[PDB]
């Protein structure tokens, strides 16, 4: 297993609250990659919520999360960042971070169809939000 | 959203399939991937670009797509092969964004 | 010679030394008789012509033509990576082209059962345009070329062309051209056929990108002793017009004084990778950037070497802006995006506007008491005095040299799909089997080996630059293939297509 | 006399966007497809084979001259607009506040094929003998004529692609164009203005420039 | 040696023949820049987050010489010589030299500083000759020297600019060293010269036409169409020729046209005709490159105004000298010098007028011919233009970029465009470690002797007359 993707920054948060998470990626060119976000509620099916280009220029997010959730990568220092801002109820799930599959770079362009295939997953962090 | 039947059952050795239903958007006009997840376990990859598949995955997972359906089928199925699948594709409609299915349990019975 | 004796050997090869590298390419060809040894009409009559945009009118003749304009002709994957890191600049120098082992195979179907025996007496006409006297079709990026892979066998390209039309008529001025009406050299089984060019003096191609932009060019420490109107209005009121003005500097660089301006631009509709946020109608051809010739529309395509995107844009390109190539198994029509490689000139972006942009502002009234100052936006601009531009890059896939066109004035000749424009490129070579016995003929076809060799000069890397620059490298990490390679089935793809802009130099 | 370029006094026998081989096809694609059909949220990218049948997409290597568009000018005077417009509807350049007449102005194609009677306003030398440069079509615009199209916005969901016309259009990189043909009774030298700079010194009215005339 | 003069005091200008040779010698300062290091500089560490003004660069501890000023070189009476009996002149050789150093090393103890000689300390000193740094010389910066020869100026720190996105620094973007180029080093008894070879310019006109371009005429066997219709009423059509003469000059055929324009807004020297509104930034032409908008200053050559008119002025289309002791910000007119084009309106469109009149439509007994304003014009083949007039305040030469073409490369503020102009001077003072402690540690040292060199510098240009 050579490609290694860890979260920090879970926890438990009062609703209204905004957190932050954050993706360690190991093993790979990570800025010739578009990460993404994958969150799973309990007992409860995949849900995609965000991803972003290898550059950083584009950003993708699900509705239900437009507008609270916002998706960042620093590229020289290999972090997919995810701030999540007015969190609710509803936001309790296990979040992971799915690396892009589909390898790109500078001479050709972001594909969203082609790019967002994630081959290698994280172990994810459980998020709370609980009054 | 794709649809998948939310169980699915098989014997050891018998071929098993499971199927999501999508729209002209997601199914029809893009590639479809295969994840397959075991709880308590982040998930991995089964099948991507319709029939692929990535090293390290056995042969007897093969996955098809014909129009808006896609079908993910098993042969020689086995005790390990029981899991929870997701089908996912890429959805051009409501400003693009990667669907996954609703899941499938295949329960090994036996 | 002989029956039995080579009448050359194989050389493919390319060794570098010093300042030159010599690329050798050999090929296995194929050449069938075309049109059954007739030269026929053609136009879009006999495809209906339906369009006046697409109308066209010229002819088809017997004769072939060996073509070696793409790039990877003549540069394997590691001889360009190994011209695109090291060196600033390269051009061609010195051509040479030879053909050999000649072989007649004479076709003998009898009752549906297909022999193939050799025609050992047969004889095939070649021949070079050295005066330029008939049409030049080598320029147009056409399909037909030498394979890049040197295990692969052509067939050789049609040879036809285009003359003057209205509709699908012909016109008094319209010309027709007879082949035979050339000299030609005659080739039996141990006959060889070879000549020599040399390329004339051309403006090294630059393949580096600047490290400055050319609004940035001024020391950023020092204030400069020029002056700019920083405050047309005192204070928000009545009657509070003033004149003030402010030392042009550091804090505020767009207002400094700048001797060079960015080159000339004509805009281009800017497409989203994103589906879903293109307009929801068929703009392809409605929306696309044309120029009008003798009342038709042709698209500007590639057009002006402009930048594609703006820095920190990867989901955007201009909709006839860049050259467009297909990968292989591709079909031929309205094929996904998957199967396409559309280039990037990004490089080009610190010297030259965007192509989706504006080229900038000017005013179309002039200020008073009576009405406020107006602005509008420049959608195409000329050029003008104390611009300077880059030119579209090449690449491995894409053309080399282009034909100036014979005028009495043109400007900045280099061709806008790259590459290096020429007033004598090198010359056709046209190829034909010789009928074999009229409408009644022998079933035959011929095939033999082509070698083609090229000196480039080479302009080398001075650079100063402390940090390590950009290189075109191999990813590393495990792939069921290797790029630019054969797959399980003898297949051998190009996964992408490669610019020749890595290095950086000043501005 | 100090050396000048030859005149030509030949006609091409192609043009500018058909030096295509009409065979074979392009190894260039272009975007032939954005929409998969009628309806809402029908938004794709197709791609197909730039080659003979569709002509007008196809990569070129160059472009048409520079052109200043000149009113038309109908031979049948029913046709042309009933009022005063020779000066009104002039193509004119200013000087010092002096408005001039663009005459002739930039060598262009005085007349699309298959359009005899029509003639720009100013744009020919009329000895009366009206002059047309039907020979220059090839490789130079129609006087009057837009020079083509170019988009004015960025297209999006909400906003259509739109384009506007080129009116004038200075000279570009990958442009050609025929100087204007010099006639029996025309003039055969101009003296080039003393001046830091020009382009292409060639007079407008026909003939060789030169910077020491007789 | 020690007590030794290592060269003269030449300043002087000598005409002979069709040459002028002169002479410039000055006193200079040199600091410490930066305490002896790089500083990565951006706008963020300036602050002010404008997308427009987005700079990523260096600042370096060496200075440069700048002599590119035309005050520099010539005096009020040589500029005089000049003018009034040559059509035209042009720079040919170049003579520059470094000399009578002198080290100042600064001892301080509380409040009060003793300066004194250091003999040991050196002066690093080096040409670009191969054009490998970023040019700044061409920008119009400060720091040049002065133009009356008793002053005595000090010398400016050496900064560049590289490729940026915001404040960041993209991969692209380039850091040079100048510590890793060859220099030459000096101590009090040590001087520097070199030679330089200015490649072949045209000779700058000097002249204003007595002539216009379209008078050239002499008060034709061509035509104009003279009438579109008879008269008053209905289906009055027609097609009238005249003869053009000396009658109506305005219509006659000519051989060239004026060079091209691209318009600056108008603004009045009497504030009551301006609008009442901000619009400086806003009302100004301009160009874009990669998302950023540079203000179009001073742009094509153009006359400032139209005859008769002195009260109008182009908003950025001129250069503008600020006179002796002008404020750095919001300064009134009165403090400024606002240069003016009219001698090349001749052959030059104004700056605020258009360009002329297009046909955009086609005409017909349903529509009316219709022209549009040219706001901006390409070049045209025909066309002739002057370009801009070089002033005692003005710039010399300016570097042409490196490209792959650019077309009429003289600068837009005026001299001589040059591939390989005259090259950077680049000096700095050798740092002098202070004392360094007795136990080892691998940490650079950041404690240096306070420390600055003056000294003679004298360039001299001979100039070719026409």
């Amino acid at each position: 297993s050579e490609v290694q993707l860890l979260e920090s920054g879970g926890g438990l948060v009062q609703p209204g609250k905004s957190l932050r998470l954050s993706c360690a990626a190991s093993g790979f060119s990570f800025s010739n990659y578009a990460m993404s976000w994958v969150r799973q509620a309990p007992g409860k099916g995949l849900e995609w919520v965000s991803g972003i280009s290898g550059s950083g220029g584009s950003t993708n997010y699900a509705e239900s999360v437009r507008g609270r959730f916002t998706i960042s990568r620093d590229n020289s220092k290999n972090t997919l960042y995810l701030e999540m801002n007015s969190l609710r109820v509803e936001d309790t799930a296990v979040y992971y971070c799915a690396k892009g599959m589909s390898y790109y770079d500078r001479s050709g362009y972001f594909w969203a169809k082609y790019h967002y295939g994630m081959d290698v997953w994280g172990q994810g962090i459980t998020v709370t939000v609980s009054s | 959203v794709l649809t998948q039947p939310p169980s699915a059952s098989g014997t050891p050795g018998q071929r098993v399939t499971i199927s999501c239903s999508g729209s002209s958007s997601n199914i029809g006009s893009n590639y479809v991937y295969w994840y397959q997840q075991i709880p308590g376990t982040a998930p991995k990859l089964l099948i991507y670009s319709n029939n692929q598949r990535p090293s390290g995955v056995p042969d007897r997972f093969s996955g098809s797509k014909s129009g808006t359906s896609a079908s993910l089928a098993i042969s020689g199925l086995r005790s390990e092969d029981e899991a929870d699948y997701y089908c996912a594709a890429w959805d051009d409609s409501l400003s693009g964004n990667w669907v996954f299915g609703g899941g499938t349990k295949l329960t090994v019975l036996g | 010679d002989g029956v039995g004796s080579s009448s050359g050997n194989w050389h493919c090869d390319s060794q570098w030394l010093g300042d030159r590298v010599i690329t050798t390419s050999t090929r296995t060809w194929a050449l069938p008789t075309y049109n059954n040894h007739l030269y026929k009409q053609i136009s879009n009559s006999t495809s209906g012509g339906s369009s006046n945009d697409n109308a066209y009118f010229g002819y088809s003749t017997p004769w072939g033509y060996f073509d070696f304009n793409r790039f990877h002709c003549h540069f394997s994957p590691r001889d360009w990576q190994r011209l695109i890191n090291n060196n600033w600049g390269f051009r061609p120098k010195r051509l040479n082209f030879k053909l050999f082992n000649i072989q007649v195979k004479e076709v003998t179907d009898n009752n549906g059962v297909k022999t193939i025996a050799n025609n050992l007496t047969s004889t095939v006409q070649v021949f070079t345009d050295s005066d330029y006297q008939l049409p030049y079709v080598l320029g147009s990026a056409h399909e037909g070329c030498l394979p890049p892979f040197p295990a692969d066998v052509f067939m050789i390209p049609q040879y036809g062309y285009l003359t003057l039309n209205d509709g699908s008529q012909a016109v008094g001025r319209s010309s027709f051209y007879c082949l035979e009406y050339f000299p030609s050299q005659m080739l039996r089984t141990g006959n060889n056929f070879q000549f020599s060019y040399e390329f004339e003096n051309v403006p090294f191609h630059s393949s580096y990108a600047h490290s400055q932009s050319l609004d940035r060019l001024m020391n950023p420490l020092i204030d400069q002793y020029l002056y700019y109107l920083s405050k047309t209005i005192n204070g928000s009121g009545q009657n509070q017009q003033t004149l003030k003005f402010s030392v042009a500097g550091p804090s505020n660089m767009a207002v400094q004084g700048r001797n060079y301006i960015p080159g000339p631009s004509y805009r281009q509709q800017r497409v989203s990778t994103t589906v879903t946020q293109n307009n929801n109608s068929e703009f392809a051809w409605p929306g696309a950037s044309s120029w009008a010739l003798n009342g038709r529309n042709s698209l500007m395509n590639p057009g002006p070497a402009m930048a594609s995107h703006k820095e920190g844009e990867d989901r955007f390109f201009p909709l006839s802006g860049s050259l467009i190539f297909g990968k292989q198994g591709t079909g031929r029509d309205n094929v996904d995006a998957d199967k396409v490689m559309i280039t990037n000139e990004e490089e080009i972006k610190t010297t030259n506007p965007v192509a989706t942009e504006s080229y900038g502002q000017v005013a179309t009234n002039h200020q008073s008491a009576q009405a406020q100052a107006q602005t509008g936006w420049v959608q195409n601009q000329g050029i003008l005095p104390g611009m300077v531009w880059q030119d579209r890059d090449v690449y491995l896939q894409g053309p080399i040299w282009a034909k100036i066109p014979h005028t009495d004035g043109n400007f900045h000749p280099s061709p806008l799909m790259g590459g290096f424009g020429m007033k004598h490129p090198p010359p056709q070579i046209l190829i034909k089997n010789t009928p074999v016995p009229l409408n009644s003929f022998i079933t035959q076809y011929s095939t033999g080996q082509v070698s083609v060799e090229i000196e480039w000069e080479l302009q080398k890397e001075n650079s100063k630059r402390w940090n390590p620059e950009i290189q075109y490298t191999s990813n590393y990490y495990k792939s069921n293939n290797v790029e630019f390679a054969v797959n399980t089935e003898g297949v051998y793809s190009e996964p992408r297509p490669i610019g020749t802009r890595y290095l950086t130099r000043n501005l």
